[PDB]
RNA sequence: GAGACCGAUAGCGCACAAGUAGAGUGAUCGAAAGAUGAAAAGCACUUUGAAAAGAGGGUUAAAUAGCACGUGAAAUUGUUGAAAGGGAAGCGCUUGUGACCAGACUUGCGCCCGGCGGAUCAUCCGGUGUUCUCACCGGUGCACUCCGCCGGGCUCAGGCCAG
RNA sequence: UGAGCCCGGGUCGAACGGCCUCUAGUGCAGAUCUUGGUGGUAGUAGCAAAUAUCUAGCGAAACCACAG
RNA sequence: AAACUUUCAACAACGGAUCUCUUGGUUCUGGCAUCGAUGAAGAACGCAGCGAAAUGCGAUAAGUAAUGUGAAUUGCAGAAUUCCGUGAAUCAUCGAAUCUUU
């Protein structure tokens, strides 16, 4: 998916990119999510342009009633969490191992 | 005909589902677990100039 | 030495299929099995002399679900890349050729299977041997 | 493995067949029946004598109780009739059996009727059905037997 | 984010997988280590990872992927060289994979392992296949079965077989081919003849 | 992709208007390319087929046969080329139907109103040509 | 209704159906009258019946067969090219010196594929042919798995003269592969593989017998391209030269528009019964000779079709080396054409 | 101009002769019915006979695609082969007999000599791409090491069932 | 366990399948169910609209869970 | 013994399901506004070489004129009808005409 900036790239690379089977146009001020997540399946290849980026820096603070939101986890790394100095000191002794040997 | 064509959807509910797709599109393991062919891609943002 | 793995016996608790009731009768009836929902058939209330219905204490040991009397798992392959997948699993699994892969792409898959060391169940389809 | 018992030589047997004819498939079928694995000179006298009225066909599996005489005594059934079109269409297809041996170079004299069948038809569409049927017989030579040679010794 | 692409692979779509119907979860993906579906086999939602793969020339080599080029798709895996002797490709592997998941180094091993056996299989089985001489060829195909089988009814209907053996015996017999006073026949059948 | 209104992408019309055209659409559609000499001679690329052109089939059973158009069967959709036919079990010399599509035309019935196609197919192609130098 | 389809003029099926049956009522009437006509003017004037006939003669496949305009594959008539030289076989006999100064008496190994099943049906192979011994190629399941070109080595060093090999599909039997050993200092030659068909025991046939111990006779016909005259040398030599004649036992091999039937009978001369005919000879009636003498005969072998697919060099395709090491090669689009035979 | 529609018992009653055939005094009611083949190349000719029919023979990649035409289910029927039965048949569990069919572990690795050839061997030389320390080529040679290939020698491991 | 699924053999001739989601005119043994096709009765009753016996030709219907 | 009845297999029938197809339907959307006493909608009778159906047309009758294209129509039969031409066509367009009985 070809995302850039109508203002500074102009909309003649829309008609050089139309004819290639499978390759997408898009201005960065009307993304899509139909185009972004096909199927309903994440993680779209992407080709910004400079300008691209510096306009999606822009039109998120110009969406009125909508903010980025904040998520519910700060650290999503789990292993990071819990194989840390931080809980790992506090931690009780295991009761067990993994694979527990039959005893009768 | 008046069968429920249509969907009304929240904007807040479309921007957050939007963002969280861009933020999905700069992670490459999801672009291959989608199924696009990046092993040749030098940087999963795929970020070129815009005099080219 | 090769063969498949080290596994536990193979037992079959019942080796028959269950047929539907008074599906031998009528010829619109097919033999798959459907459960009695009439009060008084004698199927349903489980008399004596009757057809058994399928019950879970009837199931196969998880150790060897799935498997052939040779010791495999039938793995489903149409290509050669799905062969390659069992590298790491030769005596696991069996390879499988789909029905509608053509004659050529079947040579393929033989040959690379015997590299690996995966058997072919369906080694005798459409091919044969020019001396 | 087994291997059925493959046919006799093309060379060695003559096919006739007739189509959509329109004649009682059950009175057919018994006249077919009669005459299965006959001679085909005495299958000739048989028709030919019971389209002109002296010999009986018996019935066994369609059997209607419409005849009881003492022409039924040397087939061993009870039930007796006497169908006329049926027996002229077998004339047709066994003289048509004939010329077809004739023109392939078969002796004439030593056919047989292996094999005749009888099938249904497509149904008359005029409540009163039609029964046509299809006919298809196959006569073959009388099997040829060769005196052997001894055995050389070694 | 380790955890959570990890939960959108298993728990959403993964154009890597391979779900049978048998018990387990097979691995399309070229650069898993053992060809399943599960948490610590993913390469995609393991930054770290290692795996074993022999190239076409028949060298075997160790790939190595890290999370500092985790956004270079081009530069995921360094490639590194593993020696013929299988001691010390055993001990390759444990010195480059040092501090790593004793998982992946036990799956490193096993892949080493069944790579250097599949290549000593293929060996002999191409040995053993050049001197038989053996070799599979694929059947008639059905237009081409059907056209045999039409066109030899067709000729075992103009062949007149017995009809020519007849023939050809009887020409036999009369051109002096038995000699005088035949085997084959009665005095009285070729006094006939003459 | 098509852009215009007017224009249909349905299955089903393409091949109604395929199949119930007139005469003088089915002269269009039943076109067949120029040889590779007459091509660069014309400046022309392809040309609706006529009675009297002398082709080369180049596709079929019967490729590599050369012979003049000696019909141009718009009904059936195809030409009869010379010498090209077969036979009947009575014995009869019956023409084959070769679809327009699979000739190329070696040599041209060159009348005025051929050339002024001729003409005006190249005055097109020349143009365009000068829109692309500059 | 010879040149236009009521199908794809007539929109409607009924009326395209009453149509058809309208046609047939009247065709097959006119037809019957012509021919009613006909047979009245033959009957009236006997003379126009015979130009009828010679003139109006029916097709056939083999009349019209396509020829080229010789080197083992070349679709040539060698007694043809013979009688034209005499009013351009050699290139045979320099590429196949050993079959082509009488060969000895054949010795003949039969055997089977890697894991074969068809013992009884390669056992009753090798009962066709005189002085051969079948050896199985396996013994158990697990043992060794000797080559053809060993075994054609082994048999050489034994005395025999050629190997048979017998190739499964199915359990039923599949290919035919004829390996000439030659003998003295020459190698083992030429390589014919074939294709078994229609196979069918002497038990399957119909009122069938029991083959002695006779050396058959054999009848090959109909072999005239150089590659049907090798494949005729080949069957050849197998045999031994001498049939011993006590023993009325032919063995037939005709080819028909490339296709071999293979076929063994018994056979006795006896005379006619009086409703049969004579004998009509190839080209003419009345077999001059043997009118009222007919020869019957009764199956006492297998019926088998066979179709040369490969000529060879030396032991098929591993054992021949160099830019001449397949013979010839049987390709799907050679037989394009109904007409196109290659023997 | 289109569709997350229907696909010939569906979708308009009507994909085709459809408000037609046909019924009713009339107002009105109202069907069934698509597919040869790429191309008719729609089966010449010989021979039975009175048929909307056959046998040879021919066209075709194919006619067991022949204007009864793509494929061709079941109910129901005929020919051949095998088995059983004559005061019901059919079903569940368990052996036996006959016929037919399948074919068990896909059946390997490691050491010790001799010869040969390559290399990840040579602190040998030159070049290319790189994640800048890893890969890949080209040329040298066998002192060492490691791989293979060939000829000998030895050990071991091997699937199932009985006692 | 099962609803089912996979492979072999034959026929055939142009499209089709798995997985993750979405969607529905989505699963039949019965409704004196609808439409089509086909039977025993039965070569029987009778020669009747349409098309006093024996023998040719023509030839139904009621009824039918399976049998006395 | 033979005959009959039942089951199974191969082949041959009957029948038209299944699969695949689709110049058809159905639902939505967009532009536009145009029947008739200057005789409408509808009904009937006729016109072609072979026309059974359908379609077109009206005694100028599967049509005439004018314009455009540029070499056919076509199932069979016929044309000395037209191919550097005011010119084929069961062609398209269409502004001029003919237009039976109701
Ligand atoms: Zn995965």
């Amino acid at each position: 998916l070809i995302v850039y900036s109508p203002e500074h790239d102009g909309k003649e690379l829309v008609k050089g990119f139309r004819n290639i089977p499978g390759v997408e146009t898009c201005p960065v001020d009307a993304l899509n999510l139909l185009q972004l997540a096909p199927g309903g399946h994440l993680g779209r290849f992407i080709v910004w342009t400079s300008a691209a980026i510096k306009q999606l820096d822009a039109v998120y603070e110009s969406k009125k009633g909508f903010f980025l939101p904040a998520n519910i986890v700060s650290q999503a790394d789990l292993s990071r969490l819990i194989n840390s100095t931080e809980i790992q000191s506090v931690l009780r002794a295991p009761k067990g191992e993994a694979r527990t040997k039959r005893a009768c | 005909i008046w069968r429920k064509w249509h969907v009304k959807i929240n904007q807040g509910q479309k921007r957050f589902a939007t963002a969280s797709a861009l933020a999905a599109s700069a992670v490459a393991p999801l672009l291959m677990a989608r199924g696009h062919q990046v092993s040749t891609v030098p940087e999963v943002p795929l970020v070129v100039d815009s005099a080219a | 030495m090769v063969a498949a793995k080290k596994h536990v016996p193979i037992v079959k608790k019942r080796t028959k299929r269950f047929m539907r009731h008074q599906s031998d009768r009528f010829k619109c009836l097919d033999s798959a099995w459907r459960k009695p929902k009439g009060i008084d058939n004698r199927v349903r209330r489980r008399f004596k002399g009757n057809l058994a219905m399928p019950s879970i204490g009837y199931g196969s040991n998880k150790k060897t679900k799935h498997m052939m009397p040779s010791g495999h798992k039938a793995f489903l392959v149409h290509n050669v890349k799905d062969v390659e997948l069992l590298l790491m699993h030769n005596r696991t699994y069996a390879a499988e050729i789909a029905h509608n892969v053509s004659s050529r792409k079947r040579i393929d898959i033989i040959t690379r299977a015997k590299q690996l060391g995966v058997k072919v169940t369906n080694a005798k389809a459409k091919v044969t041997t020019e001396v | 493995v087994r291997y059925a018992a493959t046919e006799i030589a093309p060379t060695k047997s003559a096919r006739a067949r007739g189509s959509y004819l329109r004649v009682s498939f059950k009175n057919t079928r018994e006249t077919a029946q009669a005459i299965n694995g006959w001679k085909l000179q005495r299958a000739l006298t048989f028709l030919q004598n019971v389209i002109d009225k002296k010999e009986a066909v018996p019935m066994r599996r369609y059997a209607g109780s419409t005849g009881r005489t003492a022409q039924g005594k040397q087939w061993g059934v009870s039930r007796a009739r006497w169908p006329v079109k049926s027996a002229q269409f077998l004339i047709g297809l066994l003289k048509n059996a004939e010329a077809n041996a004739d023109a392939k170079g078969l002796d004439t004299g030593n056919l047989i009727i292996k094999h005749i069948q009888v099938n249904q038809a497509p149904k008359q569409r005029r409540p009163y059905m039609s029964n046509p049927c299809h006919i298809e017989l196959i006569l073959t030579e009388a099997e040829e037997t060769v005196q052997k040679s001894e055995a050389v010794v070694r | 984010s380790d955890e959570i692409v990890w939960q959108i692979i298993n728990q959403q779509f993964c154009a890597f997988k391979l779900k049978t119907t048998k018990g387990q979860n097979f691995c399309r993906n070229e650069y898993s280590v053992s060809g399943l579906c599960n948490r610590q086999s993913c390469p995609l939602a393991n930054s770290r990872y290692a795996t074993v793969r022999q190239s076409p020339k028949g060298t075997i080599y160790l790939y190595i992927k890290t999370i500092e080029r985790s956004h270079m798709p081009s530069k995921w895996w360094e490639k590194i060289k593993l020696s013929q002797n299988y001691q010390k490709a055993l001990e390759q592997i444990d010195q480059r994979l040092q501090f790593f998941p004793k998982f992946l180094i036990h799956k490193c091993k096993q892949r080493l392992t069944r790579l250097v056996q599949v290549a000593i299989r293929m060996r002999r089985i191409a040995a053993e296949e050049a001197r038989l001489g053996e070799k599979l060829v694929p059947k008639m195909a059905p237009k081409i079965k059907k056209r045999e089988e039409a066109r030899e009814r067709k000729a075992l209907a103009a062949a007149k077989l017995e009809r020519t053996i007849e023939r050809e015996l009887l020409d036999r017999l009369r051109q002096g081919a038995y000699g005088d006073q035949p085997l084959n026949c009665n005095p009285q059948i070729w006094k006939k003849v003459l | 992709m098509k852009v215009r209104p007017t224009v249909s992408s349905s299955r089903r019309k393409a091949r109604k208007a395929h199949f119930s055209a007139p005469s003088s659409v089915r002269r269009v559609i039943m076109s067949a390319p120029l040889s590779k000499e007459l091509r660069e001679k014309y400046n022309v690329r392809s040309i609706p087929i006529r009675k009297g052109d002398e082709v080369q089939i180049v596709r079929g059973a019967h490729k590599d046969k050369e012979g003049k158009v000696t019909s141009v069967y718009r009904l059936k959709y195809v030409i009869h080329v010379e010498r090209v036919t077969r036979e009947k079990a009575t014995g009869q010399t019956v023409p084959i139907g070769i679809h327009p599509s699979n000739v190329v035309i070696t040599k041209l019935h060159l009348d005025k109103d051929r050339e002024n196609i001729l003409a005006r197919i190249k005055a097109g192609r020349e143009q365009v040509a000068k829109a692309k130098g500059k | 209704l010879s040149r236009v389809s009521l199908a794809r003029t007539i929109g409607n099926k009924l009326k395209r159906q009453q149509l058809y049956i309208q046609a047939k009522k009247a065709n097959s009437r006119a037809k019957h009258e012509e021919r009613h006509r006909r047979r009245k003017e033959e009957a009236k004037n006997p003379e126009l019946k015979q130009k009828r006939l010679e003139k109006n003669q029916p097709a056939s496949i083999d009349k019209k067969r396509i020829w080229d305009d010789d080197s083992l594959g070349a679709v040539v008539d060698v007694a043809e090219l013979k009688r034209r030289r005499l009013e351009l076989p050699d290139s045979l006999t320099s590429q196949f010196p050993n079959l082509f100064e009488p060969p000895p008496v054949p010795k003949i190994l039969v055997t089977t594929g890697i894991n074969g099943t068809i013992h009884k049906e390669a056992e009753e192979i090798a009962s066709i042919f005189p002085n051969a011994t079948y050896i199985r190629r396996t013994a158990h399941r697990y043992a060794y798995k000797y080559s053809v070109r060993e075994i054609a080595k082994f048999a050489k060093n034994r005395g025999y003269t050629a190997l048979l090999v017998v190739q499964e599909d199915q359990k039923r039997p599949s290919r035919l592969v004829v390996v000439h050993l030659n003998g003295e200092g020459v190698p083992p030659g030429p390589t014919l593989t074939y294709t078994i068909r229609n196979y069918a025991p002497g038990k399957a046939i119909p009122g069938h017998g029991r083959a002695t111990n006779h050396y058959p006779e054999l009848l090959l016909n109909n072999f005239k391209t150089p590659l049907g005259l090798l494949a005729a040398k080949s069957m050849h030599i197998l045999f031994p030269s001498k049939p011993e004649l006590a023993g009325r036992q032919v063995v037939t091999l005709h080819n028909q528009r490339d296709y071999i039937f293979f076929r063994r009978h018994r056979y006795v001369f006896r005379e006619a019964r009086p409703t049969e005919k004579n004998v009509v000879g190839a080209d003419g009636k009345e077999m001059e000779g043997v009118k009222g003498i007919r020869a019957g005969l009764q199956e006492i072998g297998p019926r088998m079709t066979l179709k040369l697919r490969r000529v060879d060099k030396g032991v098929g395709r591993a054992g021949s080396e160099g830019p001449d090491a397949v013979k010839w090669e049987w390709k799907a689009k050679m037989e394009k054409k109904r007409t196109r035979f290659n023997l």
